[PDB]
């Protein structure tokens, strides 16, 4: 898509997480761990609640019969309602037809975006203490235990702390 | 080296949105724009309403025996059925579907003496075998057929003069018989050349009884063609008549506004709701409809699709 | 050493509504839809003619009232409230059709029918209804046609105007109902009254409605007006034995032209292509919450008080 | 929002910025600068100036009444004019919403997309020579004075200068 | 534009380049070489031809005359007719300025997202052996063969194999 | 250092298109969504139709000579032409545009035969030479002029009534003869004074130039008799009685053009000039169209883009 993340350079979804929309899986020497974030996942909650609300109404407007059901009414003006009418529900189709087919393209991509904007957020903390796999992981060469993780998780990692050693084990 | 990897949920079962660039794009969820399921009630929860059933709303202002139970009233809501009577006697009504729309609009039907009396050689109490009352012959409740009291007899030059006395404009019927026969006309009005003349401020008019052979209706070769105007606060309204004239015993007046539902579902004042068709009801709080281009009320709007599924959650990629 | 990267911001930001979010601060806007008017009809660059006390229809038949517009040209004509068309009490058939095609017009002509009648024929029939100069007079394109001698019959006539023009002329025609049978007898007497108006397209008849009516202006009597267009070369022929107001003038719609309905008064210094019944409308905004009846070149009528169209980035403040 | 950068990894905007949209601040040994960026400015406000072009405007159609003032209206024609004219009301009324909620949209996100842009041109032209802070800066690991400044500012700064001070002061 | 790739950091196109819509350029010891990108340019082509199918349509409602071709109609409802044409016309003569102008926007915009995820794709696969050089071309640290450019193209390149050299010829 | 450098497709000769931002915003490639070529021809391909040519559909109901290839038939599309012939005696129809309009939304006309019958005393061929026939004398086909046998004489009261035994309404055509004098009136329906009157369930009723040398006028009217009931004509001379009476079936669309038949090419979308073929969304031609038709825009170009920004060397 747009962004080039979501059917992108991840690959797939992940079934497995059920309590977050966007989120990371880590291993290190301690072993495996699923976590989800709620900053990325509510944001995009947010702007889907924001169309529904938009979306989901219709007019206070008043309408009254110009067509009786049960009786005839006089030709000339009943052919002028029928095509003004359909002249009207040609124009609502359509309207109908492209806002759901705009807001589905803008939902996709939106959400193609939250997951770049989680990407680049963590990208930019590991700093020269990571480098980038092509499929959305990030390669840290340096000891980062549950502690740590959680750190880049928490937006609270400092690069300073681990520079040293990391630089050292990426020119090896 | 120690790896986080950053990813996005996914599901099993997804569904299939339509997008500008794909018709076939699969999303984790999605929710429908388009309401295809209808109400076949109508849902008169909070509203004031009148079910006229058997009797059509101009039968309301000449009182057919159908109609005896909605002589008056106030609603902010009429309902009208399929093959409801308005004409017990053969006839029709001039501007029929104009008058139909007019009482369909209003909130209420009060009703006000003319007053009208005629002299000893006229006979105010004409009935017919065609609107039938307690078993026995009778007549529109809020009209009268003048006829010679004795068979044969010229009908005498009569005038009667209604004043609307009221604040608000009142709605004023009255009738014109139209016999099969010269021997029948006769027999009722007299050998005299028939006139009737109606005036107002704002309305004027004549009406000459057309005699001639025509089928019979419910056996019955007679025609009773109605007619009406407004009569504005403080106006009168004069008839000239010299037999032909079926006059108005009571005029009508409408009160404030209503919402007119032609509609074949029966009643539940159960549910709520703001938007009525042929069919029923249509509660929905969704923008778009596929049930009926004809509906009344505040409404989803009509579109010629079945589904249109609004994304609500990212492409769905599994593995 | 730092170099940081950064966009502009302000204290006072405006809320925009936008596909996701009902209340987005920008650091700028402008409005869409236009909530303000004048209270004047801006006719600069127009040859207006304000009919003030005269409606249209009068211009065609000349009620005293619309003495001063019975010919003229303009691109815009402007119509007021209670605005007079009959002095005499009746209406015009097709009322509404006619006054938008006299709406519709760039100007009235008049062309003389030719119409003489017999000595048998009283042609100077007047009423106190339409007053001119202080004394009884009568609409000024047409003649009421009455019996020399009280009580007499009238005696049936045939008048035929033909259209010499190469454009199509508008005639028009009154039907006196009388309110009394006493009152028939004595202008156009005892005998049975029919008018016949026939054309290559158009024909009709039509019968005076006698009966007891109420008096509007002190007068029981009505003069219903009815009205065809006669194509270039044709004929329209009136045959009548009383009952008939008979035109002494048809009139010619020239060109096109904007019909304003408005209380409004004139001002010939500012330019508008906008009208409504409250006045005029410059704006260059896309959208109007003024009224849904306007006329001219006008934005569009929208629900909608406000809609703000966001003109700079997303204010994010200190 | 979509491209991540204002209401992004650049916590917030400056009130003290005047002369332009976009722009820079610079620290080095010799003190404190502010400038515009007018390229990245001026492609912001053309955008705008190209939606008000479009979007304030009128059709030229000559519209007449259909409905009198001053006079009354036949009942049944009436009752059809005030049913087409409230439809043509409704579709104009939703076609506004639309219009303003959906450009108001691409309006927020381009102005976004135009800071990205900037952003990203810099990072190429600091190449090895600078770091990314992760709230839109650059640490750059040479002596940069004013001159050096206002080549990064004026796209005339080139890498192969300080490459050699900058690869020793990162890798220290 | 959004992505900054098409008239953004790219100078200009490639007039000689007929076999695709995006792709490569490489200059090595053995010579040079053009190559186009099939994924990229099918994915830009398969989203048009997806507008098209939806744009490139007519409705199936079928409408009848309710103006006479060689009569005079009444001059009130001829008005009403007239009147509600002229708002219908100016409505649908709107959608369509409207719907192509917004097209128009997300065509051009799409375009430049496909360039920037090629550019992207790239990068991420070169990992440390290669530096942007601010243009859209990434200057390779190693001896890149033919056989070594085609593997970059055809998102086979392992960068472990020339990691240790391009180090080297980075820091110099 | 070796380099691999990422670039886009360009060409020498770009299209202008029209964005949100901006108003010439030159692209590799455009398509047109407006169409403003017509063909003059009625596309007529797939279509049971029927060109009326001279004949005017008012014409099929009381079968003027000019219609005699059209008194019954089953179509899908009917075509009116410009100065269409529905009288040859000189006269109109009430309700005229309301019948016309009413017969080219049908999909076809089927006749019954009223079964009326007169007196020895009635003379049923009456005929005229405005309605010209195998070069004789004539008259409308699907009505019969009833005059009095004997020059002079007292045409006799008559009653005559049709019964609608379908399932399904018939519309019902009479004449109404006016002669131009009181001698001519005289000689075909006798010195009394003349009455028609016509009755059903629903229905009741009771100077001027030469046109082609005629004074005289036949003036049409018209009716709906719904099934099982019946309509009377009683009349003591003047009416011209339907033989006939006519059934519209089904539904079909009505063009009114000038444009001569084609049967090669395909249509769903006509108007006055002729036929639009167009896959197009959107056309520039006529607002008034009849048909599955493109929009109507006031737009001569709309350009949409098919390819990225052009960036030319
Ligand atoms: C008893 C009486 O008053 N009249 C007898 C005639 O009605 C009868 O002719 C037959 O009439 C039948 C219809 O009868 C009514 C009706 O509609 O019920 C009887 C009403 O009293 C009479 N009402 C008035 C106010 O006049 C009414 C009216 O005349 C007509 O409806 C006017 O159209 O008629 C039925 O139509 C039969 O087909 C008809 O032959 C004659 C002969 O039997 O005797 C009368 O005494
Ligand atoms: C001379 C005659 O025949 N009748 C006179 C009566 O009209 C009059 O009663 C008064 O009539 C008043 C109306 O008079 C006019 C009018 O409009 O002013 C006089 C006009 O000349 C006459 N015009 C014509 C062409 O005949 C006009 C017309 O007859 C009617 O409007 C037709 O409807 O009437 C008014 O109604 C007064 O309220 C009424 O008392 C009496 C007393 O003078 O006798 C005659 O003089
Ligand atoms: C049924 C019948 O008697 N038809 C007559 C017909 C009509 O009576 C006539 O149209 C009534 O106006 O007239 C026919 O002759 C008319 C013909 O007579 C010439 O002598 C004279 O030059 C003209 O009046 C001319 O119209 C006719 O054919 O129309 C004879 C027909 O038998
Ligand atoms: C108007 O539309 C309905 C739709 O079925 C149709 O039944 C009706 O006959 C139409 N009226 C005319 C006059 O074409
Ligand atoms: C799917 O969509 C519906 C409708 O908006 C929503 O209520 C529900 O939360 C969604 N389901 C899941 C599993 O997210
Ligand atoms: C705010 O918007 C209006 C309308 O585009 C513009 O004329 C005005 O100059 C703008 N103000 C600033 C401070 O940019
Ligand atoms: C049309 O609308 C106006 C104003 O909203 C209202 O006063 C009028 O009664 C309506 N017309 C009809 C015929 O109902
Ligand atoms: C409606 O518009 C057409 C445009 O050609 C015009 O010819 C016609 O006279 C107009 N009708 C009325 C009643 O204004
Ligand atoms: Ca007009």
């Amino acid at each position: 898509g747009l962004f080039g993340a979501i059917a992108g350079f991840i690959e797939n979804g992940w079934e497995g997480m059920v309590d977050g929309w966007y989120g990371f899986r880590h291993q290190n020497a301690q072993g495996t761990g699923q976590a989800a974030d709620y900053k990325s996942t509510q944001a995009a909650i947010d702007q889907i609640t924001g169309k529904l609300n938009r979306i989901i109404k219709k007019t206070n407007t008043e309408f009254e019969s110009i067509e009786s059901e049960f009786s005839e009414i006089d030709h000339q003006i009943g052919n002028v309602i029928n095509w003004t009418k359909d002249s009207i529900t040609d124009i609502w189709t359509y309207q109908a037809e492209l806002l759901v087919a705009m807001e589905n393209q803008h939902t996709i991509d939106m959400a193609d975006s939250e997951m770049l904007n989680l990407y680049e957020r963590v990208r930019k903390q590991l700093r020269q203490n990571a480098e980038e796999d092509g499929k959305g992981c990030f390669e840290i060469y340096h000891a980062c235990d549950d502690s740590c993780m959680e750190s880049i998780r928490n937006n609270t990692y400092d690069h300073s702390q681990y520079r040293e050693e990391a630089l050292l084990n990426r020119l090896n | 080296p120690d790896k986080i990897c950053l990813g996005h949920h996914a599901v099993a079962n997804g569904t299939i949105v339509k997008t500008l660039t794909n018709e076939q794009e699969e999303v984790t969820n999605a929710t429908e724009t388009v309401e295809s399921t209808s109400l076949n009630r109508l849902c008169m929860k909070g509203r004031n309403h009148k079910d006229l059933g058997n009797c059509h709303p101009i039968g309301m202002l000449i009182g057919t025996p159908a109609c005896d139970l909605h002589l008056t009233g106030t609603w902010d809501t009429l309902i009208e059925r399929k093959n409801a009577i308005a004409y017990c006697y053969p006839g029709a009504t001039v501007n029929e579907e104009a008058l139909r729309q007019k009482i369909m609009e209003s909130g209420g039907i009060s009703k006000i003496n003319t007053g009208f009396t005629y002299g000893s050689s006229i006979n105010s109490a004409g009935t017919t075998k065609a609107c039938m009352r307690n078993g026995g012959n009778s007549f529109y409740a809020e009209l009268k057929w003048l006829v010679s009291k004795n068979k044969g007899q010229n009908f005498p030059q009569t005038t009667n003069t209604y004043r609307n006395a009221d604040t608000a404009e009142h709605l004023i019927m009255w009738g014109i018989h139209h016999p099969s026969s010269t021997q029948e006309k006769n027999d009722l009005y007299g050998t005299q050349s028939l006139s009737i003349s109606v005036g107002s401020s704002t309305y004027k008019n004549n009406f000459v009884p057309v005699v001639g052979a025509r089928p019979q209706v419910n056996g019955l070769s007679g025609r009773i063609d109605f007619h009406w105007t407004l009569v504005q606060p403080g106006d009168k309204i004069t008839f000239s008549h010299n037999g032909g004239l079926i006059a108005p015993s009571r005029v009508s007046k409408l009160i404030g506004r209503g919402l007119g539902i032609q509609s074949e579902a029966p009643i539940d004042n159960s549910c709520e709701s703001k938007c009525f068709w042929r069919g029923g009801s249509i509660n929905t709080r969704l923008p778009f409809q596929n049930l009926s281009p004809r509906t009344v009320g505040q409404c989803p709007k009509y579109v010629n699709k079945k589904s249109l599924m609004l994304a609500t959650g990212m492409r769905n990629v599994p593995e």
